[PDB]
């Protein structure tokens, strides 16, 4: 018997969207969108890659930068270490490791400063929903 | 002989015509047959009183392959009740494409005329595919692929792994399992209901597709903290049983469990501002 051992590797698509009403039914299209500071913010996460059964979409870490840039410095962090933040009250979760999609509502803001963009990125970990326990309960 | 020839457009040379009395004195040069009445010479001796002529002729033998160059034939003649019974002098030279060129020369006598078969232009070169030349065996028209796609060993082969979001694929050039010697291929998973199939994006692939979950087409998934890896193991024969030489594509793409994400649509926010303006002098 001859053996050939090869490989490659692979990536798995994860997609993010603003959610134009609450409770999370219509995505947005639009290139710069236009609201007041005091609305909501409705947005959502979803898993298009695969093994939506072995596998369940779950936030780690998530934070709004004023630049397009990830690594910018000046970072508000809307979920700290797999949980909602706690000093601010207007932060809500619906849903974190519990299916293959991870929501979330949080009041609009505008960075302190000479600055008048917000942009919003977070960082995923998938799990398995058997091997290990996944839903995040976080308390002060 | 390719480029320097003079066509023949007429639908009465069929070897299904009733019956004639032209006689071909004034053919001189190289000639290709086009249209209904076919591209090839007869091949068997057709019946007298056919094809317009009282005695109808045929190029003797097989049609030359391509890649054959010049050959000499003695095209007979069927008359009286004794096929062959005049003969001719045809050079028959192939070419590169579904025709044929001819030396057509003048019979030993009138009421002597070429005609031809349908032949096979049902027989078509473009079902060879752009690195399948189009070659010719004993005048029928096959895709024999690249020479220089000769590939001896096993370790050599080809082997296009695209390891999809939702589903696994492996790809391996028909020509190079072609070149090694395989007729024809049996692509088999750990299961044997994943048996591969043909696919074409560039060339002749055959491919087998395995959706990436657990156990689908038995595919095995071992998670560590970092990635988790996608394997299964493809089987190569040229027969349904094999005899030496067991081969098996021990093949595996994980992926990552952390990525980044982002929106793509700018936010603008407006807050009510409330200005106080000051002022100063200095020197
Ligand atoms: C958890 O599992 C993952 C998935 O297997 C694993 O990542 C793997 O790490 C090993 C160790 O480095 C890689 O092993 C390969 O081994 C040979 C060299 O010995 C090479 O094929 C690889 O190097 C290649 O690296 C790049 C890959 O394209 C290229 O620059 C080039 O091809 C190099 O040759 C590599 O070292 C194995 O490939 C990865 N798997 C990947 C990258 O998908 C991880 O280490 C595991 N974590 C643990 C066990 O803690
Ligand atoms: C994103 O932001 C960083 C920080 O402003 C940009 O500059 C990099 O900064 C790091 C330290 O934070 C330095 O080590 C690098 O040398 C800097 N340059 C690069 C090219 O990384 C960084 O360029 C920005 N990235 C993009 C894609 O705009
Ligand atoms: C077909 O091919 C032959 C050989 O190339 C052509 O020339 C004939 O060659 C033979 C053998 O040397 C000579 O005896 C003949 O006299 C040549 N014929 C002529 C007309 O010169 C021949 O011409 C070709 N036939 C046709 C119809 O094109
Ligand atoms: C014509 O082909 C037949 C069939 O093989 C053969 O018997 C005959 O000898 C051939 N004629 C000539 C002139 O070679």
């Amino acid at each position: 018997a001859l053996n050939i051992r090869v490989g490659g590797t692979g990536m798995f698509t994860v997609r993010m969207a603003l959610f134009q009403t609450p409770s999370y039914t219509q995505p947005y299209q639009g290139s710069s969108v236009t609201l007041s500071t005091e609305a909501f913010l409705y947005v959502g996460t979803m898993l298009d890659g695969g093994d939506l059964s072995r596998f369940a979409l779950l936030m780690t870490n998530c934070y709004a930068t004023p630049s397009s840039n990830a690594t910018d410095p000046l970072k508000y962090f809307i979920i700290q270490d797999r949980c909602p933040h706690t000093r601010d009250s207007t932060i809500q979760v619906v849903e974190n490791g519990e299916s293959s999609q991870g929501r979330f509502s949080v009041q609009m803001f505008r960075f302190a400063g000479n600055y008048d963009l917000v942009y919003l990125h977070c960082e995923v970990y998938l799990c398995d929903t058997m091997n290990e326990k996944c839903k995040p309960t976080c308390s002060g | 002989p390719c480029q320097a020839h003079r066509t023949l457009d007429e639908y009465w040379r069929s070897t299904e015509y009733g019956e004639g009395y032209a006689c071909d004195t004034d053919l001189r040069g190289w000639y290709r047959f086009v249209g209904q009445g076919g591209a090839r010479m007869a091949e068997t001796c057709v019946p007298v009183l056919r094809c317009n002529t009282a005695a109808p002729m045929w190029l003797n033998g097989t049609h030359p392959s391509s890649d054959e160059g010049i050959v000499s034939r003695k095209a007979c003649a069927h008359w009286s009740g004794h096929c062959c019974l005049w003969d001719a002098s045809v050079q028959v030279k192939a070419c590169a494409g579904g025709y044929y060129v001819y030396n057509l020369t003048a019979p030993p006598e009138c009421h002597l005329a070429y005609c031809t078969d349908p032949s096979s232009v049902e027989g078509t070169c473009e079902e060879c595919s752009i690195d399948e030349d189009c070659k010719s065996n004993n005048g029928r028209w096959h895709c024999q692929c690249k020479q220089d796609f000769n590939i001896t060993d096993i370790s050599l082969l080809e082997h296009r792994l695209e390891c999809g979001a939702n589903d696994m694929k492996v790809s391996l050039g028909k020509c190079q399992l072609k070149s090694l010697g395989f007729d024809k291929v049996f692509m088999y998973l750990s299961d044997s209901r994943c048996s591969g199939f043909n696919d074409r994006d560039n060339r002749d692939w055959v491919s087998v597709v395995t959706p990436a979950r657990d156990g689908p087409c038995g595919t095995v998934l071992t998670r560590n903290e970092t990635h988790a890896t996608y394997s299964n193991t493809l089987y190569l024969a040229d027969e349904i049983i094999i005899r030496d030489l067991n081969i098996k594509i021990n093949f595996a793409c994980s992926y990552p469990l952390d990525m980044k994400v982002s929106l793509k649509t700018a936010l603008q926010p407006m807050v009510s501002a409330l200005n106080i303006r000051v002022g100063g002098t200095g020197m």
